[PDB]
């Protein structure tokens, strides 16, 4: 039985780090797509500096 | 008289038969504990196979 407890904690160990890597995964997610539009807003101003005029 | 002498002879029979019953049986009460294992050996390997399908 003590065993058995081994066992199940350690596929509740496991159950619960599969949770985490999902959790880490859409959290890591969420950061690329904001970095994206930081991505995008870098390539905007890069056009809006060939706008002489309102870079000027 | 031979038939008193006979059925002492009888009776000291019988009297012998339980009191080496007795010896036996307790000897036989003694042997439970080594005949034990027999069986809390097999409780051993039962739950390892449960284990072992558990894991």
């Amino acid at each position: 039985e003590k065993k058995e407890k081994q066992i199940e904690q350690q596929k509740k160990i496991q159950m619960s780090n599969l949770m985490n890597q999902a959790r880490l995964k859409v959290l890591r997610a969420r950061d690329d797509l904001i970095t994206d539009l930081l991505n995008e807003a870098k390539q905007r101003l890069s056009k809006v500096v060939k706008d002489t005029t309102r870079y000027q | 008289s031979q038939g008193i002498q006979q059925l002492l002879q009888a009776e000291k029979r019988a009297a012998e038969k339980v009191s080496e019953a007795r010896k036996r049986k307790n000897r036989r009460l003694k042997q439970a504990k080594e005949e034990a294992q027999a069986e809390i050996e097999q409780y051993r390997l039962q739950r390892e196979k449960e284990f072992k399908a558990k894991e």
